């Protein structure tokens, strides 16, 4: 059930090898850091609701 | 650049007379060669292009042909309307050239 | 140009297969220009001609050329500017004058012009639709693709330092 | 239709001089012009081409710097500036409008010539 | 309960008839998918938590 | 190895001359290039530097902007461009290769000279 949830299809946005205009790439990092924290408040809140599930 | 020459440079001919002028260019120009008629004081104007397409307006007595490094122009039962000086113009690389001219005379 | 995109572009495309312009180019020379690429010899990168003056400060002439996509799939198309390190060396390339390129198809206008003072090639692309004609003009610093590209079958363009 | 000039001129030497021409019916952006010198009992010289669609200009090394090609969508003009004039540049200039024919080399297709214009420099 | 979650003002970002910067319309585009399977997750967790509810 | 120069030239007042000097041997991007006149039985004059790393220049003011310096690097040629002769300018012009040497000042070390180009102009 969380395989589901997860198993999205991604590419590269930043050139890892090389360099973006930084002023985008602050932008970018900002937003995969923010997207980061709302999933792995997501990812939390989830497992803890499974687990609370589990229990239950 | 491309230089090429006329042949002949003059003529002396008459009214009902065919005439051939030609044109030998230093390497090949496979088709590209245009004639124009210069009327003395004034501009020339386009008889015939790709050495074998006359343009439009242009009566029957002028011909051509012609490849590679030898090419050709006729015209059949000359008419007071075609004592001209002629030109050949090389459109095969730049600069663009064009011939000596050959004149029509009687 | 917008080499982010287009570089995703490629990492999803499959691969490429190449098919030829069929552009013809009289009296204009196309020989190995550059030094850059001596590992394969003293030329030009493999697939794209300089299209420079037949011969040294002779005058480019205005060419028109017109592609039109055979295929059911849209063509890749890339095509440079070149950039001269001064006007000097721009002039004897491509003669003087007013360097203008411009590229055309039915949902696509551009111009571009070269800016001396840097050496480097700018490659700008374009994704022509079936039974388009793309239409390009040149007034020198053009190079030209001999070969365009089609897509084939959704890669991964994965970017890494580890073996296979 | 046609191509018109402007009058013949007289420049001194060092000068620059402008010489016009006026295209009357068809639109200019479906053509490209060139100037072509005819020079006093000698055989036409190339001097360039301007395309009016963007005003790109190529000119021959025989000029090279010295010619300035511009034009005027507005009033269908197409006015060259030649600088640094010579006693050699005594000569009629042409303005010819050319059909894209030869795509295989952009070679030119004279299909209509102007009047011509008589530059004396002295 | 659920229209009061959803029912917010939107303007345009993109010019749909026109072009945008392709760098960034990158971003926007990623941005919006992103966010749009945020939502989506949101909206299947909201509706699935609802369902469960309901069936409570 | 070596810095060899184009041949003597003769110019008229008001024209511009092209001074060129090819190398051979090592790659051009290590050195820095001089221009310094041999004025006709009178000391040097420094015209000016050229960095072919980017084609940069800077000129003394005793010729300002009359000085356009260039390079090619795919012929290994320096060639200089001095617009606006004077007869003043008559003198034997030198191609130098200039060592880095003086980190201090940004000082030359005429390391290796070219053959020296005669010019003329009257
Ligand atoms: C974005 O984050 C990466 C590390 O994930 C970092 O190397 C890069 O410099 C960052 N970009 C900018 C503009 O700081
Ligand atoms: C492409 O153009 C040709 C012209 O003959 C036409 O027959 C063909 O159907 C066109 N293809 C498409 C997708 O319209
Ligand atoms: C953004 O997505 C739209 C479709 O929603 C697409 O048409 C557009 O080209 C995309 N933008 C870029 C830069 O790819």
């Amino acid at each position: 059930r969380l395989i589901g949830k997860t198993n999205q299809q991604f590419e590269l946005i930043d050139n890892e090898f090389n360099e973006i205009e930084q002023q985008i790439g602050n932008v970018i990092n900002w937003t995969r850091d923010a997207m980061t924290e709302i999933w792995s408040y997501n990812a939390e809140l989830l497992v803890a609701m499974e687990n609370q599930h589990t229990i239950d | 650049e491309i230089v090429m020459t006329q042949s002949p440079s003059s003529l002396s001919a008459s009214v009902g007379d065919r005439v051939t002028i030609t044109c030998r260019p230093s390497q090949s120009i496979s088709t590209f060669l245009n004639w124009y008629e210069q009327k003395p004081g004034k501009a020339p104007k386009l008889l015939i292009y790709d050495a074998s397409s006359l343009q439009s307006g242009v009566p029957s007595r002028f011909s051509g042909s012609g490849s590679g490094t030898e090419f050709t122009l006729t015209i059949s039962s000359l008419q007071p309307e075609d004592f001209a000086t002629y030109y050949c113009q090389q459109s095969f690389s730049t600069p663009y050239t064009f011939g000596q001219g050959t004149r029509l005379e009687i | 140009t917008n080499e982010e995109s287009l570089r995703q572009i490629l990492r999803r495309s499959g691969g490429i297969g190449k098919e030829s312009m069929g552009f013809t180019y009289s009296g204009i020379r196309t020989n190995g220009a550059t030094s850059a690429c001596t590992r394969s010899g003293s030329s030009f990168y493999a697939e794209m001609k300089w299209l420079l003056s037949n011969s040294d400060n002779a005058a480019f002439p205005q060419m028109t050329k017109a592609y039109r996509n055979p295929r059911n799939k849209p063509a890749l198309i890339i095509w440079g500017v070149h950039h001269s390190e001064s006007v000097s060396e721009q002039t004897k390339l491509y003669g003087s004058g007013n360097k203008l390129i411009t590229v055309r198809s039915s949902k696509y206008q551009q111009s571009f012009t070269p800016n001396p003072g840097a050496r480097r090639i700018d490659f700008h692309w374009l994704l022509l639709d079936p039974n388009d004609t793309v239409t390009f003009t040149f007034n020198g610093a053009f190079i030209a693709p001999d070969r365009t590209s089609f897509f084939r079958g959704e890669s991964l363009g994965v970017q890494s330092d580890a073996p296979l | 239709v046609q191509l018109v000039q402007s009058g013949a001129e007289v420049k001194k030497p060092g000068a620059s001089v402008k010489v016009s021409c006026k295209a009357s019916g068809y639109t200019l952006t479906r053509y490209y012009f060139h100037w072509v010198r005819q020079a006093p009992g000698q055989g036409f010289e190339w001097m360039g081409i301007i395309n009016p669609n963007g005003g790109g200009t190529s000119y021959a090394q025989k000029f090279g710097d010295r010619v300035i090609m511009t034009s005027d969508m507005s009033t269908s003009t197409i006015y060259m500036e030649l600088s640094s004039l010579r006693s050699e540049d005594t000569a009629v200039y042409y303005c010819a409008r050319d059909m894209p024919y030869y795509h295989d080399s952009g070679g030119p297709l004279f299909d209509l010539w102007g009047q011509g214009t008589l530059v004396t420099v002295s």
